[PDB]
């Protein structure tokens, strides 16, 4: 589907057009706030280190996302995950 | 069609051809014009683009290929756009497999290298004469042959190509074929044995010893379509009449100095070349036997180092004098067996000194022995010689001899034996008495003196030796076994054989040899008395008891050796004489059996209302012995005449009761009964009893009823009748008293085989059990007088009885034979756990349906809790159709063939029909056929050419009853006749031994005549000449039978196919001209280890022929032949021929011998890639056997034959089971149950255990009782997971759990199983990030230590030092400056350290980025930006991997660089990127792992390394790939569940995984080959397993 490719590329116009015509993990990996708002993902966001994306997702073997935060070394992301 | 016609009519016009091709794209013969145009201008001009476009636009491809367009395509292939168009056209055309195969065939004939390689890469398998024969017949280039060999092809095809190329004169192709066929680089050996190479020259052997455009085109086509010197040289079976061609100074004579093993056996050599022996200066295992030598070379010992010389079938001359000038000390063994010597080597003392084993068996050394001044001699052999006397100094200078052997020699005395003597083999000599020297030996352990004649066998006092291990004294004349002196001195003896000896009694000291594990006292014919002291010998597991009529009541299955020792021990505890006899009364209806018994009963408390069943009842006798006897008032009516033979026992005394109310005729009615008594109980006595005097006058008694009894009833086919009376069985009288007295007297004096069976002694336990059983007979419920097994065990535990579960089978069998109860030990009935007390009720309720009453008479269905078992007995005692009341009148039957020329008819004349003969038969003869049964015949038929009519037909003026078998003369009819013949003969032998009983007194009537009918004049002869079967069998020398006039003859097979081997599905006979066989000790295989199997030649090849004795049974041979006609498998030995003149059996010869001998002799030949093949082939054989319901008995390392020692062969192992211990499953050895395939699986697991060990648990040679030890723990074997796991799964005590043989082969079939050395489990909750090797070999894991040979637990890098960097930096080294960021990469080069923020440190501080080294110059990358470098420390390149965002998503493309591998094209892996990115080294520009996993699961690459690219995904899977077409080889699903670091090591591959648990796996580097080498190895077998069908 072209929606996945558009989300990966981060093109806001292309993503909006595809959504209006009638992928969360890709958007989280890209770390685009507009793509995330238009459109697990928490673990990917913690590994990459996008605080805004993680906060938006929280508002909206495969262990818990907070497990990888310590290994990834993102202190702010680890604190945010521990808080929730 | 106008354009095509114009083009065809106007050729040789390129300009017009271009327009025609252009208009073609905008028809069988239409392609002809295009093909002609392409061929004409293949290279004249570059106008082929239009033709390619038209072909792409265009079943057309098949016609084009048939139009020889392949030649045009090859000419064009032999310009990027044109190349791409050609590749696309080829890919489109070669889509169909048939077209690809046709193109490969049409390209192989011409000499080319590029097109063939491209087609092979595209596919085009070389198994369709086959390909290799064609490419070898045309004298093609070596490149073509090598390329074809590297592909998939049949081994037999390569062998045929070898024969073809040997026919021609060539070296390159022949050498390539030999290398494909016989080259084991892993084992450093050349297995050139089995091939029949005429000669050997250095030109062939030279290349045998150790010293790209096509791929690109194939890749483009695929893309378009998608859119250590060697040592051992074996030259055995080649008919090498001469070998001097290898004695020259060629390029390999320098390489021929590292042999250490030369094998030339089964050849036709004459003399070893002297030049070859002097240039072979490192050879220590040379053998050469089965050669036509004529004299010892005398220079063969002049080499530097030599051992294990072997010349064991050559015809060496009488004199073998070794040259005194040679002083070789390196020789150890000197085999000179089976030659034509007559004096021992005359310089054995000087030429060789450290000789260990000197074997000279089978020679003809006649002269007296020399002093034999050898100082280091260990084993001496002189068996099968012609020797008269030994010199007094024969063994006076060999102080180390251990196993001197002299069998089949004419020796009379023994000279001074050295004190170190340990083993003597002096059997088959002529020794009057045991010499003084043998007795004075102090360390004798194994002395065998069988086949001698020694009158005096000294007791333990006169034996100076204390360590007596074995003693063999069979086939001697020994009358005394003196043991009373010192019974404890021989306490160490295990084997003591005394068969074929004139022994009278075993003295009462045999119980002091507690270690005696095998005592053989058989065929003495005079013992009749085993002393009760044989109860303290619980170490005896075998004890042959043949031709010993011992009073012990033998059992069919409840009689094992240890059981006999237990019984003897119980008798030792307390012995009481037994007094019980069976008095079973027989007679006809109305004869007064019951009334006679009642008057004999002295009972008046009782119309008898006939008698159903057998009506058992006990009787005590009041002479002053108790003598309790049980009477069986047998029924008389002729319907209960089939159950009677089961209740007729030899150890009983019968009666026979008249009816004189008629007289002169009822005496003639006992011929049935008396003949049956003779048949069932030959030795038992009979007491005829008249039973009507009060209503019969003196006339009838004076009639021949008293005279014919003394005239015809007394002898001539009837048992030993002892006395007869004429009592009146209605009141007590003098006659009745006399009858009682004579019954008692006959009972007291039975004397079965002169043993007085009426008063034999038994242990008191049996009498106690009997007393308990009759005590319990009352309290059982009347409806079911039977108690179960549990109640019996409760009773046996409750009382003081001291019999365990081992005594119960024998005890209950003896109590069954006594007659109080009946127990069925057959483990096929549903009744084996139920013990039948009160047999009277059993018989009465069994015979219930016989006396009670759309369809033919005799056919009933199931009609009126225990009933489901109640029928099971009925079909076992021939009650259920019901053979009783089965239409005695023969129904009308029209034979389909009645022409006297195609019906084989057999007659079975007997005096009468024994009781229930037809009942046992028609219940035994049984595409479902159509059949209708009657009382005395079956006539079961399948087709007009397949029928069998067996019945009873009488003849006029013939009082006897004749059995007639009629079958058609076809192959199916012959098989039917054969099967019926064995069934009838087996029934007669097993059930009525009195019929087949040649009585010594009188004449050899044999009481049973088996006529075989034959007619000379085919059709309308109406007179078949009788012929006795034995007389015809005496005519076994010829095939044709003819009368006194030789004018006419008829083949035996047409009149008696059961005699000549023609009653089998396949015609199996051998032309004696082709066979070249002669019985001799030389031709024995394995020195009698296999039995009577010799070596012979059949159809030119070599075979192993099993030779049967002269018993003339012809029943075991046919039984063994019928099974071998249904077993066709590569791993099962195959049938070749089966004769009748010597009555042999021809089988294939496995040149490498049995497995046991191999692992006990050649321990260095069982490489890790050969044991797997052996086990796989054996598992395949077991799977096939159990597939067709056949069950093997026991698998041992002796029952497996090895056909070749080459790992890459089609067959390496086969199974064998010749006719005539510790490898026992714990399901039958401990207990009793029917043998099942689970026992076979257990035995196979045992065989795996012995194979895994280098020698196994069989070198020790001791007692071998889930307690087996860990093989790696003590046997020194290398570890082998999934093989030790397979053993442990094959050695579980629960047979139901153990895997089926169908699944064990599957488990044994895995490329991972062969290539997996070690699987080390780390301590729990241990996390390791980086690991390094150290090479004994060890692993440093981030600095924890691990030992390769000990498993000794106690970033990173590896100058015996290590360097580690913490996550916060602070670089450290253990036999430095702390960088601003953590050291992420480390490598040893002349050292580089990475950085998190991007920086490299050379030990330079250059920073590139804002971390993963490699090699092969150098390479690597930081972040997403890969680069390259060298010793110049400069970035020679810089490529952004983020630029590949058009194909992969930004999630995988924009990540960092985790690792890179560079050999010719860089492969880079990104974090959580399931698509490894391939980047070229020049063009600066997709291996989707997830796709491969979906084809077989995180799929995210975490680490990878090259040699076949190994990619370790994050899901725990190792994807295996190759550097050609990027085709998936295997997906190794290791148990790691993840991978952290994988790396090469010294050639193995270490893998670290997280399962928390850390697993360190050690794969083998050879793994990518073993995935394929095995996969094509199974198919080449599977097709074979299907070719035999
Ligand atoms: C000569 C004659 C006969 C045989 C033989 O085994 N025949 C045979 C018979 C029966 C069965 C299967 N029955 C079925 C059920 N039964 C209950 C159990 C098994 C099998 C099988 F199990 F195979 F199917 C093989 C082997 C040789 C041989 C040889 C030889 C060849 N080469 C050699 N080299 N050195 C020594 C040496 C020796
Ligand atoms: N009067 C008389 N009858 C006899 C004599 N012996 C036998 N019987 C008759 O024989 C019958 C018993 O037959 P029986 O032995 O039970 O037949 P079986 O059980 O089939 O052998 C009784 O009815 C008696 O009347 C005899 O000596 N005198």
């Amino acid at each position: 589907t072209p929606l996945h490719l558009a989300a990966d590329s981060g093109h806001l116009e292309i993503v909006e057009v595809l959504l209006k015509t009638g992928p969360l993990h890709l958007a989280a990996h890209v770390g685009h706030l507009e793509i995330v708002e238009v459109l697990t993902p928490l673990h990917l966001a913690a590994l990459y280190g996008h605080l805004e994306i993680v906060e938006v997702l929280l508002k909206h073997w495969g262990e818990t996302p907070f497990d990888l935060a310590i290994d990834n070394g993102n202190e702010d992301i680890a604190e945010v995950l521990q808080k929730a | 069609d106008s354009v095509l016609h114009t083009l065809q009519m106007y050729p040789d016009d390129q300009e017009i051809q271009c327009l025609g091709l252009s208009l073609i794209g905008y028809g069988h013969l239409l392609a002809k014009i295009l093909v002609s145009s392409l061929y004409r201008f293949k290279d004249v001009a570059e106008i082929q683009t239009k033709g390619f476009q038209t072909i792409l636009a265009i079943s057309f491809s098949k016609l084009l290929v048939h139009h020889s367009f392949d030649l045009v395509i090859f000419h064009q292939m032999s310009d990027q756009q044109f190349l791409n168009l050609c590749c696309k056209c080829f890919a489109k055309v070669a889509m169909d497999d048939y077209l690809k195969n046709v193109m490969l065939e049409r390209a192989c004939d011409q000499n080319n290298s590029i097109m063939v390689e491209c087609l092979l890469l595209l596919g085009a398998d070389a198994n369709q004469s086959s390909l290799i024969c064609q490419v070898c017949e045309k004298e093609s280039s070596p490149k073509l042959v090598e390329l074809l060999l590297n592909s998939g092809s049949r081994e037999q095809d390569v062998r045929k190509a070898l024969t073809i190329s040997i026919g021609k004169g060539d070296s390159q192709i022949i050498s390539l074929l030999l290398r494909r066929l016989a080259l084991d680089v892993a084992n450093n050996s050349i297995c050139l044995g089995g091939f029949c190479i005429g000669k050997v020259e250095p030109s062939w052997l030279g290349p045998l010893f150790p010293d790209n455009i096509a791929s690109t085109l194939a890749r483009m086509v695929i893309r378009y379509q998608m859119k250590e010197y060697i040592t051992s040289l074996d030259l055995s079976a080649n008919e090498l009449r001469d070998i001097d061609a290898l004695s020259q100074k060629c390029c390999i004579s320098v390489h021929l100095e590292h042999l250490e093993k030369l094998e030339l056996h089964q050849n036709a050599l004459t003399s070893f070349p002297q030049q070859l022996c002097e240039t072979l200066k490192s050879l220590t295992h040379l053998d050469l036997h089965s050669n036509k030598f004529t004299s010892f070379p005398s220079y063969l010992l002049k080499m530097s180092c030599i051992a294990n010389l072997d010349v064991s079938r050559n015809d060496i001359g009488p004199s073998v004098v070794l040259d005194p000038t040679v002083k070789c000390p390196t020789l150890k063994q000197f085999n000179l067996s089976y030659n034509q010597l007559s004096f021992v080597p005359e310089n054995l003392t000087d030429v060789v000194e450290k000789l260990e084993q000197l074997i000279l068996e089978g020679n003809k050394i006649s002269g007296i022995c020399s002093p034999l001044r050898l100082k280091e001699l260990k084993i001496l052999n002189l068996s099968k010689n012609h020797i008269s006397s030994l010199s007094e100094n024969f063994l006076e200078a060999c102080p180390k001899v251990e196993s001197f052997s002299a069998r089949m020699n004419f020796l009379a005395a023994m000279p001074f034996l050295p004190p170190s003597m340990t083993i003597l083999k002096l059997s088959q000599n002529k020794f009057s008495c045991i010499p003084e020297a043998i007795l004075n030996l102090p360390h004798l352990r194994s002395l065998d003196m069988s086949s001698n004649d020694i009158q005096y066998l000294p007791g333990p006092a006169h034996w100076k030796s204390l360590n007596l291990r074995e003693l063999l004294f069979s086939h001697n004349q020994i009358s005394i076994l003196d043991l009373s002196e010192k019974a404890y001195l021989w306490s160490r003896v295990e084997k003591l054989h005394l068969s074929h000896n004139k022994l009278k009694e075993i003295p009462p000291e045999i119980g002091c040899l507690e270690n005696l594990t095998s005592l053989d006292v058989s065929y003495n014919l005079e013992l009749r008395s085993f002393p009760n002291e044989m109860g303290k010998l619980s170490k005896i597991w075998d004890l042959p008891l043949d031709e010993l009529h011992l009073n012990f009541d033998f059992k069919h299955i409840g009689c094992k050796a240890k059981d006999i020792i237990r019984f003897l021990q119980q008798r030792l505890k307390k012995a009481v004489p037994y007094n019980r006899m069976k008095l079973m009364i027989v007679g006809n209806t109305g004869s007064g059996k019951t009334t006679l018994l009642q008057q004999l009963m002295k009972t008046k408390k009782s119309m008898q209302s006939a008698t159903v069943g057998i009506d058992v009842k006990d009787w005590p006798i009041q002479i002053r012995r108790d003598l309790v006897l049980n009477v069986w008032d047998f029924a008389g009516r002729e319907e209960f005449y089939s159950t009677h033979p089961h209740f007729m026992t030899q150890r009983a005394l019968y009666l026979a009761v008249y009816d004189l109310s008629k007289g002169q005729a009822e005496v003639d009615a006992m011929k049935p009964w008396l003949f049956n008594i003779k048949a069932r109980a030959s030795s038992s006595p009979v007491i005829l009893v008249g039973t009507h005097l009060d209503v019969s006058d003196e006339k009838q008694r004076k009639a021949c009823m008293s005279k014919i009894t003394k005239e015809l009833l007394n002898k001539r086919g009837f048992p030993a009748i002892r006395d007869y009376h004429f009592v009146n069985a209605t009141e007590e009288s003098d006659a009745l008293a006399k009858l009682r007295k004579t019954i008692i007297n006959e009972s007291l004096n039975f004397k079965i085989r002169d043993q007085l069976v009426v008063g034999q002694l038994i242990p008191d336990c049996y009498v106690e059990l009997e007393k308990i059983i009759l005590s319990e007979r009352k309290n059982v419920p009347i409806e079911f007088p039977v108690i179960d097994r549990k109640r019996l065990l409760q009773l046996v535990r409750e009382n003081q009885l001291q019999l365990d579960e081992n005594e119960l089978p024998h005890a209950v069998h003896f109590l069954n034979e006594s007659g109080v109860l009946l127990h069925f030990q057959d483990p096929a009935l549903q009744l084996s756990d139920l013990y039948f007390v009160e047999p009277k009720w059993l018989c009465k309720i069994m015979a219930q349906i016989l006396t009670v009453k759309k369809h033919p008479k005799g056919i009933i269905s199931r009609r009126d809790n225990y009933m489901s078992q109640y029928f099971k007995l009925l079909e076992k005692f021939q009650i259920a159709l019901v053979p009783s009341s089965l239409s005695d009148h023969r129904p009308v039957i029209e034979l389909p063939h009645c022409e006297n020329s195609e019906i084989i008819i057999r007659l079975y004349e007997m005096p009468y029909f024994p009781m229930g003969f037809w009942s046992r038969l028609i219940n035994r003869l049984l595409l479902r056929p159509n059949r209708m049964y009657w009382r005395q015949g079956i006539y079961l038929n399948w087709s007009p050419e397949a029928y069998c009519l067996v019945g009873s037909e009488v003849l006029d003026n013939h009082p006897e009853s004749f059995l007639k078998i009629t079958v058609p003369s076809c192959r199916k009819g012959c098989i039917l006749l054969g099967q019926v013949v064995d069934h009838i003969d087996s029934l007669m032998e097993e059930w009525f031994p009195g019929l087949l009983e040649i009585d010594i007194c009188g004449e050899g009537e044999t009481l049973l005549k088996k006529w075989a009918l034959y007619s000379f004049n085919d059709g309308e002869e109406h007179q078949k000449i009788l012929l006795d079967d034995l007389m015809k069998k005496a005519e076994e020398g010829d095939l044709l039978v003819n009368p006194d006039q030789p004018r006419l003859t008829i083949p035996i097979s047409q009149i008696a196919p059961d005699l000549i081997l023609a009653d089998l599905p396949r015609n199996i006979m051998l032309n004696n001209d082709e066979l070249e066989f002669e019985q001799a000790p030389e031709f024995l295989l394995g020195d009698g280890s296999f039995g009577s199997v010799y070596r012979a030649a059949y159809e030119g090849e070599e075979v192993a022929v099993k030779i049967f004795n002269k018993h003339t049974s012809l029943r075991l041979l046919r039984q063994e032949l019928v099974v071998l006609c249904h077993l066709h498998h590569p791993s099962l030995i195959s049938l070749l021929a089966a004769g009748i003149r010597p009555r042999m059996l021809v089988m294939e010869l496995a040149s490498k011998g049995s497995l046991d001998r191999l692992l006990q002799q050649d321990k260095a030949s069982l490489t890790r890639t050969l044991q797997h093949r052996i086990a796989l082939h054996v598992a395949d054989g077991l799977r096939y056997l159990h597939s067709a319901m056949i069950i093997y008995r026991d698998l041992k390392p002796h029952n497996v034959l090895l056909f070749t020692l080459y790992p890459n062969a089609a067959i390496i192992a086969k199974i064998a089971d010749y006719g005539t211990p510790g490898f026992r499953a714990p399901e039958v050895a401990r207990g009793n149950v029917i043998y099942n395939q689970q026992a076979d699986v257990y035995s196979f697991g045992l065989l795996l255990y012995d194979i895994l060990t280098t020698g196994g648990r069989i070198v020790e040679g001791l007692k071998f009782p889930g307690k087996l030890p860990d093989p790696v723990k003590e046997y020194g074997c290398a570890p082998w997971p999934m093989v030790e796991k397979l053993i442990k799964q094959c050695l579980k005590e629960n047979p139901q759990e153990r895997p089926t043989s169908a699944q064990v082969f599957d488990i044994l079939n895995s490329a991972e199983l062969v290539c997996l050395t070690r699987r080390i489990l780390l301590p729990k909750n241990v996390i390791v990030e980086c690991m390094v090797a150290t090479h004994n070999a060890s692993i440093w894991l981030g600095l924890s230590f691990l030992d390769l040979n000990t498993e000794g637990y106690t970033c990173l890098a590896l100058e015996s030092w290590i360097v580690s960097g913490t996550q916060s930096g602070t670089l450290l080294v253990i036999n430095l400056e702390k960088m601003t960021d953590s050291v992420t990469c480390l490598y040893c080069n002349s050292l580089l350290v990475g950085t998190a923020d991007g920086k490299l440190a050379i030990f330079k501080i250059l920073n590139i980025g804002n971390m993963c080294l490699s090699e092969s110059v150098m390479w690597g990358g930081c972040g997403t930006k890969i680069f390259s470098f060298s010793n110049d420390f400069t970035i020679q390149k810089l490529i952004e991997t983020r630029t590949s965002q058009l194909f992969s998503y930004a999630a995988f493309s924009d990540s960092n660089i985790i690792t890179v591998v560079v050999d010719t094209a860089l492969y880079i892996a990104k974090q959580n990127s399931p698509v490894v990115e391939v980047w070229d080294k020049k063009t600066e520009k997709l291996i989707d792992c997830v796709h491969f996993l979906r084809e077989v699961y995180s799929g995210r690459v975490k680490t990878l390394c090259l040699q076949a690219l190994w990619i370790g995904t994050g899901g725990g899977h190792i994807l295996l790939l190759d550097l050609s077409t990027r085709r998936l080889i295997r997906v190794i699903y290791n148990f790691c569940n993840s991978v952290r670091v994988m790396m090469t090591a010294q050639n193995v591959m270490l893998v670290l995984g997280y399962n928390i648990q850390s697993c360190l796996t050690v794969w083998d580097i050879n793994l990518p080959h073993e995935v394929q080498n095995l996969e094509k190895h199974i198919e080449v077998r599977k097709e074979l397993a299907e070719k035999m069908r």
